[PDB]
């Protein structure tokens, strides 16, 4: 339940302002000064008011109060009001420090999903490495099997390319070596294309 | 040949610490594999028999030697493998969603505390017990501290 | 024509090689094996008159599961 904001407006700090109030229809904005006039002024003529050293005791007590109140009141309401505003400052940050506690919480809780979401990479990741080396190894079968094979076969091609061009060979410088072992006619031929060379 | 594209760093947010090395091991076979078959085409050049048919002048040797490969049966490499890690990702898929089932009631216990803190009384309206139940740290021991003011006079 | 009896009767003389391999080599052989022994082992090293047999190994694989 909320505390209301004002007092109950008292009128020199001794007399509410629901006596005035209640005495204005009847006796106008006079009648409650009157009244107090007229009861201190009846007190002090019949000796229900004595005048003694009290008297001056009660004024200077009630002087040093009226000077304190007056001059150390704005400190002390000041004072309480501050107080009470920091006491709701700093449960406001508390209340607000708590709920971003919370909030964080959950954003971290919803990250982790996130992560466990993203998790199945690892698994065709592997996936992936075992199709890839199966393929490699396959090509690098069949290339292995092609090349032997066209190996094979390009020696023979090689071998049967090298001994005709040795037997080539053989055969033109012999055929030279052997014409050199082997005529009139070109003796005078000679001449005869000499007269024809004109 | 249907391979998985993938994320990398996605790929290394999943990696526990006691597992880094193999991480990087599969990523580097992973990149090796993929340049081994980029260097290496699918189908090698079946040579014709023209060249060692009108030039291999030897008794039918290069017939038989293209019979025998005609006839030869290549050992296709069956998986072995993948199966299991498909029994792996299934397993781990059943722990994945159990833990996330866990993570959802532990959020909808902090969306309810998140809703009981945002209709919190005003505090100017508010008792000294519905403080110790709002936030329980404010309360007195009264259990260690027995005697008033039930707590260090320091503290005060 | 001394150039072309050489070449049309020596080429003749040639073809008369029925019984002769090499056309009256009466060497040549004695290299030749150094050849061959040089173009079949930079060839290869194992038999190459006969189909090779082809031995094919398979990939490796781990532990590769968490952990």
């Amino acid at each position: 339940p909320p505390l209301p904001e004002y007092g109950g407006k008292v009128r020199y700090g001794l007399i509410p302002e629901e006596f005035f109030q209640f005495l204005y229809p009847k006796t106008g904005v006079t009648g409650p000064y009157v009244l107090g006039t007229g009861l201190i002024l009846y007190a002090l003529s019949k000796e229900i008011y004595v005048i003694s050293a009290e008297t001056f005791t009660a004024l200077s007590v009630l002087g040093v109060m009226v000077y304190g109140i007056k001059k150390y009141g704005p400190f002390v309401a000041d004072f309480a009001d501050k107080l009470n505003e920091q006491k709701l400052a700093q449960l406001e940050e508390a209340k607000q420090a708590s709920i971003q506690h919370i909030q964080n919480a959950i954003d971290t809780e919803k990250s982790q999903q996130a992560l466990v979401q993203k998790r199945h990479y690892l698994f065709d990741v592997q996936r992936n490495n075992i199709a890839m080396a199966l393929e490699v190894t396959y090509r690098e079968r069949l290339y292995r099997v092609y090349k032997e094979v066209k190996n094979r076969l390009d020696y023979h091609i090689s071998v049967q390319n090298m001994m005709r061009r040795k037997e080539q060979e053989h055969m033109i410088n012999w055929v030279e070596k052997h014409v050199v072992q082997s005529t009139i006619a070109k003796c005078i031929a000679d001449l005869k294309l000499l007269a024809k060379k004109a | 040949l249907a391979l998985k594209t993938i994320d990398w760093v996605a790929f290394a947010e999943i990696i526990p610490q006691n597992q880094k090395a193999i991480a990087s091991s599969l990523k580097s076979w992973n990149e090796t594999l993929t340049s081994r078959l980029a260097a290496l085409p699918e189908n090698p050049p079946a040579i014709d028999w023209a060249y060692y048919k009108a030039n291999v002048a030897k008794a039918g040797l290069v017939d038989d030697f293209e019979k025998k490969f005609n006839a030869l049966k290549v050992p296709v490499p069956e998986d072995k493998y993948t199966a299991q890690v498909d029994a792996e990702e299934k397993e781990d898929v059943k722990s994945c969603a159990e833990w996330v089932s866990l993570s959802k009631a532990r959020i909808v216990e902090y969306e309810k505390e998140m809703e009981k803190m945002k209709n919190l009384i005003p505090f100017d309206q508010m008792t000294i017990e519905d403080l110790n139940e709002a936030f329980p740290e404010t309360k007195l021991d009264k259990k260690k501290y027995p005697y008033w003011p039930h707590q260090p006079i320091e503290n005060l | 024509q001394k150039l072309f009896v050489d070449k049309i009767r020596e080429y003749k003389s040639k073809r008369q090689t029925s019984g002769g391999p090499v056309d009256a080599s009466s060497e040549y052989q004695q290299e030749l094996e150094r050849e061959l022994f040089k173009l079949k082992q930079m060839f290869g090293n194992a038999d190459m008159n006969t189909f090779p047999t082809f031995k094919f190994e398979d990939p490796k694989f781990e532990v590769i599961e968490k952990p």
